[PDB]
């Protein structure tokens, strides 16, 4: 990079978050279903209150629907904001079963600073480590059927329209490429992670690609 | 009806929390109960964490 190299250098002694989740769903569709290239993504923040504490709970959660199969992706802080800048699906409009690749990414402190999860010896990485809770779940839309550093995250998928699911997700210091270790270094699997990392990196030869991504500052 | 592929190690906050609900064996093959929220979000524990169980006991 241009930028993010000056930053990470004039910003050494300290940590900011940047999660990032990949995954592949595997689809089937419901014999009623027509193909179709419609794709409709989207983020929303939140800042609801611990009423026992002082410490607000903020919550990013992107979503994205396309084939006939809806995700959502919730990410929840006790006491600090990592805000989804962006989204992106690879998908295919047949009725063909198929995959389905899920991109979501944090912003980049460089792009518009987070918090330095750092400050008051680690307080921020005090409270990921601790309280952040992710939520990821998986549904059909609207089509109808014939009748430690372990990320601590819940996977609930409706099985009619889900045939798989692979996932890689992280949750790590933004400039641990320019630092030896970093305290946080939260990483998540569920099956062939490192698979679909790879994977999800070009699927752009055999799908639509639509994504949406936030406005920088 | 969804089913749960994983689980949260930690436990959910209390004052966040709403409803209740617990799984259709012959569609998910573990039994779990899923959690939604204030938010609106349903996050699933694997029970056993007795954590669950109580909290579904002031559900109940
Ligand atoms: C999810 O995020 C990844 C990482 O940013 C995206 O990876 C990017 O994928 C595109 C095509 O799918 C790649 O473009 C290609 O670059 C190669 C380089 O050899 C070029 O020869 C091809 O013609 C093509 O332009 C791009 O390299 C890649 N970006 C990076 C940094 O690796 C991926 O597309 C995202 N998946 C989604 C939205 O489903
Ligand atoms: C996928 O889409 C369906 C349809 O929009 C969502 O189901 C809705 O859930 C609400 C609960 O707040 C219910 O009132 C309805 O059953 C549904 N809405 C309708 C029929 O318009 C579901 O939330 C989505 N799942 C995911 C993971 O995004």
């Amino acid at each position: 990079s241009e930028e993010k190299a000056n930053f990470c250098s004039t910003h050494n002694d300290e940590v900011y978050a940047r999660f990032r989740l990949q995954m592949r769903v595997g689809v089937r569709h419901s014999p009623l279903y027509t193909p179709s290239n419609m794709c409709m993504l989207d983020i929303e923040d939140s800042v609801e209150d611990i009423e026992e504490s002082t410490e607000k709970e903020y919550a990013s959660t992107a979503t994205g629907e396309a084939a006939g199969v809806n995700v959502s992706v919730a990410l929840v802080g006790e006491g600090v904001s990592i805000p989804f800048s962006y989204i992106g699906l690879g998908f295919n409009p047949s009725l063909e079963d198929s995959y389905l690749y899920v991109n979501v990414s944090s912003r980049a402190p460089w792009v518009k600073q987070t918090s330095d999860l750092s400050a008051n010896g680690g307080w921020g990485i005090k409270q990921v480590l601790e309280k952040e809770l992710l939520a990821i779940q998986i549904g059909c839309d609207n089509q109808k059927f014939p009748e430690p550093a372990d990320i601590d995250f819940s996977l609930l998928v409706d099985p009619r329209c889900v045939t798989s699911v692979d996932l890689h997700v992280e949750l790590r210091d933004a400039c641990i490429d320019y630092k030896q270790e970093s305290p946080l270094s939260l990483k998540g699997k569920y099956g062939d992670g490192e698979l679909v990392k790879k994977e999800i990196k070009d699927v752009g030869k055999n799908h639509n690609m639509c994504s949406l991504n936030l406005n920088p500052g | 009806t969804t089913c749960c592929y994983r689980f949260i190690n930690k436990k959910i906050p209390k004052q966040r929390l709403e409803s209740y609900r617990r799984t259709t064996s012959s569609h998910c093959p573990r039994e779990a109960v899923i959690f939604k929220t204030k938010l609106d979000k349903e996050i699933c524990a694997d029970p056993t964490q007795k954590w669950v169980q109580d909290f579904m006991k002031h559900l109940d």
